[PDB]
RNA sequence: CGCGGGGUUAAGGUGCCGGAGUGGACGCUCAUCAGACACCACAAAAGGCGUUAGUACAUCUUGACAGCAGGACGGUGGCCAUGGAAGUCGGAAUCCGCUAAGGACUGUGUAACAACUCACCUGCCGAAUGUACUAGCCCUGAAAAUGGAUGGCGCUCAAGCGU
RNA sequence: GGGAUGGCUUGUGGCGGCCAAGCGUUCAUAGCGACGUCGCUUUGAUCCUUCGAUGUCGGCUCUUCCUAUCAUACCGAAGCAGAAUUCGGUAAGCGUUGGAUUGUUCACCCACUAAUAGGGAACGUGAGCUGGGUUUAGACCGUCGUGAGACAGGUUAGUUUUACCCUACUGAUGAACUCGUCGCAAUGGUAAUUCAGCUUAGUACGAGAGGAACCGCUGAUUCAGAUAAUUGGUUUUU
């Protein structure tokens, strides 16, 4: 296929994460499991979710994963 | 361009004997000159060329690698 | 009158492309080795002379179109120094004239050599040598051409201030209503805003009083520090106050 | 209008209502347009387009490689010479050009015809290559001038490069020492490729071991002055 | 080599050949295009050239310099006795005309 | 490579009737009838399912396989035209000279006609004839707005483009002279 | 704007390049030598020529020395070659004469001696204002 | 016949052909300083000398003037002075106080009026006739330079009625 | 290479001119003067969002590639400079927190802010993709001047190209 | 007696150093190397530095072709406000002038103009007319030569003189088909061009100075085809 969309190489600082981010998320969750008495599941459906920053600040003794 | 409505003078594909002979002579001279330059070439050349190897899409490449291992082990045992 | 009739100043690469495309297209290109040597000499001599003539026309147009600072009224001379550094202005035009003279010298030398060249190959080499040396000289002018094109655009948009007519010069601190007064008495579109240095260049409007035409000059504001600490914006107003014989309206906000 | 009036007009009235859409669509059509130019332009215009596209592709590759490598003087000089533009600075007594193309007398000299009859006398010869005539030169009378060295082909200076110091200076020519094709060419002072000339090296500031100033040295001509319109030489050091 | 000073060619090649006309009576090469919605009418007539004379015209040409003024103009008189109709020719359309 | 079989599908709504004969497609809806000849494209039409049209190409190259996507969208646009319709809103703006737009319906031809006057003070009257089936109305909700509506998207958008191109400023700086008639909204009637 | 006036009907041109005509004004010049005609077209070997009402470029051969060193625009007001007006009248004057003007048509001198033609008077309002007789 | 054009290896190619001592240079500089011109003496044979090491240097005013432009560009490049990336904020002035500015404006206006009056004291005109270009032809000046190249003595002939008028400087 | 009859071939050919195949097999190619007796030059490591066949590296149901809906933050208006300058006129540094992720910022924008946008992340979706090279064929890779040439017609799953 | 370089060329210098993606090489780490870069080759100046004919071009008339486009037409871009332009694209349909200057490479000046574009068909030898390179015999001066004479040269005067042939071209007749009248239309040719004025409008636009365009109207330039009422010219109306 000679006719193709030219891919834009980005001259920006931040690169794609890859499998390293997945393994880091795995290790962070599995290392936070033994330190806490309860693990809640919460849902935020069709919401902007920028207020989770304030929720994380308020619950400073808790650990929130949103991955 | 307005080629379809107003075409220009055609570029002839009919060769002349003079140009054919001159092109043949220049090609022969270029072959001789290239042979001479290859004979006086100072660029380094490898004794053995680099092998491409086995293509990855060949479905029994791993089996061929196993056979290569077995052959070299048998050769080492025999020697 | 103004300075809108200055022709556009190309970059060095655009200049080279323009000159060489004129030479390529406005002259015949096909010459044969089997022709007479005088015919070959005439062909390449004409190529070199035409290239030099195009360069001379464009450089001379640049030199003759831009203002001569020494020929201006002292207001326009000082204002031009404020807007563009006068040393840089004269230096850029000096480089243009020097390149024009050197291109003519190169053309004369290679025409003289083409008088004695003995073959098409030698004539072609001398022609290419002359054109390449001209292109090198033009390529050395990269920064002055960019600077002069920017100066040309700003000069084209400068307001026309007659320095010997009836003029009202509105001066003062920033934010005291200078542009508001000028908008209220003239038709000039000088913006009015609450922040300091809304007006960054001289603006001129006009009015009629007793069947006579007056010009009114809105200025950037002036701060209370000596002349050595003033930037170019405030120094435009200082130049207008120093060199224009006018009626000065100093605006104050009590 | 005065000052930045088109910018003020944009501030007060905006642009045309389809301006952003048309610009976006044209930028989107640029890929097809560039391919159409690559396949349909002709002649010199096509050649210049292809060369300039080659230059863009090389520059883009360099920028991409530098951005990949974002996450990763030579000779000792004193402090007063730091941050200046300094040159890079990179028995058998053989010259750099030991052999050049030989020039026959037929190529060197052309016949100047004299006389008013249809058959012309042909004893005069004109030198077709650049020459050096030396100081205090007065031409022979025309009745006794066999060899014509025209004034437009006479040279006095040369662009001499020093191989060790890596500098090129324009220097006066002192004399022509040896034209490799013919001693007659040497005597006439012909400046062709491979010719050994004597040059004035006062500007180069060369001091001998005894403290004397060396102002005359030998250079070899490395170009063809009859084709270039200049004399280029390399100092023999 | 090229002609040094340009000049247009003498005469029009549209009126070639400059031979004698094949007939004394002029030939109507083309009649006006027929519109069937118009009423029936004749498209041509014959006459005999008698000579020329001079007239004075009271000109009504708005925008012209000679507007509302008298102009002297040359005219041609054609003697036109009535024609007599004696025949009718029918024409069909074929792929050869 | 030649692909043995390639297929696309078009869903048909309940109020639509589609008739295809020798690649001549006729689409019937509440809003009327549209027709389109697709015999320049090699395609086999079928009824795969109740309310689904199947399009297929046999032994085709990549280009022939790709052409079915165009055929699919073209027929889907005819279906959308006979169901919901197409509507293009245009806005005309000016600086000093008010643009006068008058809309008539030619009784002889059945087409709408748009006359544009006083475009930057010009004295000529610009006349654009709409494609048959395109209706033009001057809006009452908004100032200086025309509304072109119809069943055929191509006819509506080409009529809008003809109006856009007839009012072109020539030999003036277009950073400064902003007058014109521009397409401002595209959508469905329903 | 160039010197050629608009709205001028075709007339017989009587004065080609090289003609010397009288100066009908009091600017100091006695005669005018035509070197060019405004509005003349391009034709091989054809001398440019003007008639009454045309602007030409002229040099002064006889007159004040201050006028000798310049090329002045001039308007032909009288010609001796017969020409026809639109009323069928063929007419001519007894000499060829013109007046020096500027490119805007305003006269250098302040009075005109003799009559001027209707064509020149109608095309140039300053000449019409300075004419005593119009024929 | 094409010859063999070859340069033999030789130690003479890599030596100094002409050397001069510092004492000799100083003596020649003293000769430079004490040289006087006599119309009744002619030059018969020039001495081959390194004259760039002997002659007096340029005057300091011309030496600084000849580098002022490149100095100003090296100090302040064109793109930093005017343009979209320009950083110039402080102008260069010929005055430092408001009183000096008032005096400067007065003197500038006087000089401007003086130059206008000088220019004023100093229909298009007809072209200069081609007869007044005689004596400036390329053919004539080619003949002149040919004669100069061929002659040892040059007799410049002057009309006694107008000697400086006929003198060719 | 004597004068003849019959038979068979070489080089070259078998759409018509033209004797002999619109012969067979698998592919490739669409040229705004293709190509058909090319090799040389133009001409390069040349330019192609033409079209196929490959090689290598890489991503991917732990959801790739394209999109759409949203996030894109806090120390912080980081330092210097500037009339003003807050990621976005400049000079130089370019770290930390919260992180799922988010540059001391990729562009638009403001006098400066604001606002928008990109990098990067999440949800929806759903199965294959991306990049760089290599080999074919095709286009461009420079042309003058009376009207003309694959020998001519003409030929496009060829009557072109490879076997 | 013998004769009378060419699928060349075009727009971007040479020499020297450095860098360099890549090519090679990886028992040697050399060698090649695009894109680039750096060195040599007046603050808008000076006008007191014109640097060698062995090589020859012209002019008139007239036709055609190329496009490498000066103008006219359309179009893309630019602080392109308007006006005037500049850079570029398609385009050869249509134009592309009149003079001065020979103490000279006759090339540059002046003006008109919409514009005063560049070439080929000769100059890769070459019977149209007529000037210069140019040169038989007469003559003078300069340089050389003892001289006859020759030339670094300069000046003056000076014999080639078809066409009725074939073809081509332009026109004109014509056999065969009874004579004639009215027609058709294959094919070949083909034609128009540019400017100005009035209106729009002192309007859009503009701080001001200034200042358009479409529709509408009237002339003129160059070209082309006719004509003779009138005005000039011509007179063997002898
Ligand atoms: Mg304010």
């Amino acid at each position: 296929p000679k006719s193709k969309r030219a891919r834009v190489y980005h001259l920006t600082q931040v690169n794609k994460k890859g499998r390293e981010a997945k393994e880091r998320l795995f290790s962070n969750i599995r290392e936070t499991i033994p330190k806490y008495q309860h693990c809640f599941v919460f849902s935020v459906d069709n919401m902007r979710n920028n207020y989770l920053k304030d929720v994380r600040h308020e619950l400073n003794d808790c650990r929130i994963f949103f991955g | 361009a307005g080629t379809i409505n107003k075409p220009k003078k055609p570029t002839s594909k009919r060769k002349t004997t003079r140009l054919r002979a001159k092109i043949s002579k220049r090609a022969a001279e270029k072959k001789r000159k290239e042979r001479k330059l290859a004979r006086k070439n100072p660029e380094w050349r490898s004794k053995l060329k680099k092998d491409p190897g086995i293509p990855n899409l060949f479905p029994y490449k791993e089996r061929l690698l196993q056979q290569i291992e077995e052959e070299r082990i048998r050769r080492k045992e025999e020697l | 009158t103004g300075w809108k009739d200055i022709p556009p100043v190309p970059t060095a690469q655009e200049f080279i492309d323009i000159v060489l495309s004129r030479t390529q297209r406005r002259l015949p290109t096909q010459i044969r080795p089997g022709f007479k040597i005088s015919r070959i000499r005439a062909f390449y001599t004409r190529k070199v002379k035409f290239t030099q003539e195009t360069c001379s026309e464009k450089f001379g147009a640049i030199i003759s179109s831009f203002p001569v600072l020494s020929d201006q009224h002292p207001f326009h001379r000082d204002l031009m120094n404020i807007l563009y550094d006068a040393d840089h202005f004269k230096v850029a035009l000096g480089q243009i004239s020097t390149a024009k003279n050197l291109i003519e010298t190169i053309s004369r030398d290679y025409v003289r050599l083409l008088k004695y060249a003995q073959s098409l190959y030698q004539c072609k080499q001398l022609k290419r040598a002359a054109l390449g040396r001209m292109a090198t000289l033009i390529k050395r002018l990269k920064d002055p051409l960019i600077y002069l094109d920017q100066v040309r655009q700003h000069l084209a948009r400068l307001p026309d201030i007659n320095p010997t007519t009836r003029t009202l010069l509105v001066a003062g601190f920033p934010n005291v209503g200078k542009s508001s007064f000028v908008r209220s008495v003239t038709r000039a579109d000088t913006p009015v805003e609450p922040y300091a240095f809304t007006t960054k260049s001289l603006f001129v409007g006009h009015l009629d009083y007793k069947y006579l035409r007056y010009q009114v000059i809105d200025t950037p504001g002036i701060l209370d520090h000596p002349l050595e600490e003033m930037n170019t914006i405030e120094m435009q107003s200082v130049t207008a106050l120093a060199h224009l014989r006018a009626a000065v309206l100093y605006f104050m906000d009590i | 209008p005065q000052n930045e009036y088109i910018e003020r007009h944009r501030k007060l009235h905006g642009r045309r209502l389809d301006a952003e859409e048309r610009a976006r669509k044209k930028a989107a059509r640029e890929g097809h347009k560039n391919s159409e130019n690559a396949q349909n332009l002709r002649g010199l215009r096509a050649k210049l387009y292809a060369k300039q596209r080659h230059a863009q592709k090389i520059q883009m590759r360099k920028a991409i490689k530098q951005h990949e490598e974002r996450n990763v003087p030579s000779d000792p000089i004193p402090s007063y010479l730091l941050d200046r533009a300094n040159p890079t600075t990179a028995a058998r007594f053989s010259v750099p050009i030991p052999k050049v193309r030989g020039i026959s007398e037929e190529e060197m000299f052309k016949v100047v015809k004299t006389g008013k009859k249809t058959h012309k006398k042909g004893w005069k010869r004109i030198v077709t290559k650049p020459t050096f005539v030396g100081p205090d030169f007065t031409r022979r009378p025309v009745k006794y001038e066999r060899f014509i060295r025209p004034m437009g082909l006479r040279y006095k200076k040369a662009n001499v490069t020093h191989p060790t110091l890596n500098v090129t200076v324009q220097l006066p020519i002192l004399s022509v020492k040896k034209n490799p094709s013919n001693p007659l060419y040497t005597q006439l002072g012909v400046l062709t490729k491979g010719t050994i000339i004597e040059v004035n090296v006062s500007d180069l500031g060369i001091v001998t071991a005894s403290g004397k100033i060396a102002w005359g040295r030998y250079a070899q001509i490395t170009n063809n002055p009859e084709n270039d319109g200049c004399v280029n030489a390399v100092l023999l050091v | 080599s090229h002609r040094k000073y340009e000049a247009p060619r003498h005469g029009s090649l549209a009126f070639l050949p400059r031979k004698r006309a094949a007939r004394h009576r002029g030939r109507v090469k083309s009649f006006p295009k027929d519109d069937p919605k118009k009423p029936v009418h004749l498209t041509a007539a014959m006459g005999y050239k008698a000579g020329m004379t001079t007239i004075v015209r009271d000109l009504d040409r708005p925008g012209a310099k000679a507007h509302k003024k008298e102009v002297v103009e040359a005219v041609t008189i054609i003697d036109c006795p009535p024609m007599v109709v004696v025949g009718l020719v029918g024409y069909i359309e074929t792929p050869r005309g | 490579m030649r692909y043995i079989h390639s297929e696309e599908t078009i869903p048909v709504p309940e109020n639509v009737k589609v008739s295809i004969k020798s690649r001549l497609v006729t689409v019937e809806g509440p809003r009327g009838k549209l027709q389109k000849d697709l015999s320049h494209i090699a395609v086999n039409f079928s009824v795969v399912k109740k309310g689904v049209i199947g399009l297929e190409i046999h032994h085709g190259s990549r280009k022939d396989v790709a052409a079915l996507r165009t055929v699919r969208t073209i027929i889907n646009n005819m279906i959308i035209g006979v169901t919901k319709g197409f509507k293009y809103k245009m806005r005309y703006v000016y600086a000093h000279f008010p643009i006068n737009v008058n809309v008539e319906k030619n009784a002889e031809t059945g087409c709408y006609e748009v006359e544009i006057r006083n475009f930057i003070g010009e004295k000529i009257v610009r006349k654009v004839v709409m494609a048959p089936g395109v209706e033009v109305e001057i809006s009452k909700a908004q100032k200086d707005e025309l509304i072109l509506s119809g069943n055929s998207l191509e006819a509506v958008s080409q009529s809008a483009a003809d109006i856009q191109q007839i009012c072109k400023v020539r030999n003036k700086d277009i950073r400064k002279f902003l007058d014109g008639i521009y397409v401002s909204e595209k959508g469905n009637i329903v | 704007k160039r010197g050629a006036p608009g709205g001028k009907l075709k007339m017989t041109l009587g004065l080609p390049v090289g003609a010397i005509m009288n100066c009908a004004d009091n600017s100091g010049a006695r005669n005018l030598y035509i070197i060019a005609v405004k509005g003349a077209g391009a034709r091989l070997n054809r001398l440019p020529a003007g008639g009454v009402g045309d602007m030409v470029m002229a040099t002064v051969k006889k007159g004040k020395p201050e006028l000798r060193k310049k090329v002045h625009p001039a308007v032909i007001v009288r010609q001796a070659k017969p020409w026809k007006r639109f009323d069928g009248v063929f007419l001519y004057f007894e000499d060829n004469a013109g007046v020096i003007v500027n490119p805007k048509g305003e006269m250098k001198g302040s009075a005109i001696t003799g009559p001027v033609g209707k064509e020149a008077a109608e095309l140039w309002p300053r000449i019409a204002s300075n004419a005593g007789v119009v024929m | 016949e094409v010859p063999k054009a070859v340069i033999e290896p030789n130690r003479k190619w890599f030596t100094n052909t002409r050397v001069i001592s510092q004492d000799t240079l100083q003596s020649f500089r003293e000769a430079m300083a004490e040289k006087q011109k006599d119309p009744y003496t002619v030059l018969l044979k020039s001495n081959k000398l390194p004259m760039s090491l002997i002659r007096d240097g340029p005057k300091l005013e011309d030496g600084l003037k000849k580098h002022q432009a490149k100095m100003t560009i090296e100090r302040e490049p064109f793109s930093e002075t005017f343009g979209p990336k320009a950083q110039r904020k402080r102008p260069k002035l010929s005055f430092n106080t408001v009183d000096e500015l008032a005096g400067y404006s007065e003197q500038s206006l006087d000089s401007y009026h003086a130059r206008l009056e000088e220019k004023k004291l100093l229909s298009v005109a007809t072209a200069k006739e081609a007869i007044f270009n005689k004596g400036t032809s390329k053919r004539i000046w080619n003949e002149l330079y040919k004669v100069i190249d061929s002659s040892d003595v040059i007799l410049h002939v002057l009309d006694a009625r107008d000697p400086l008028g006929t003198r060719c400087r």
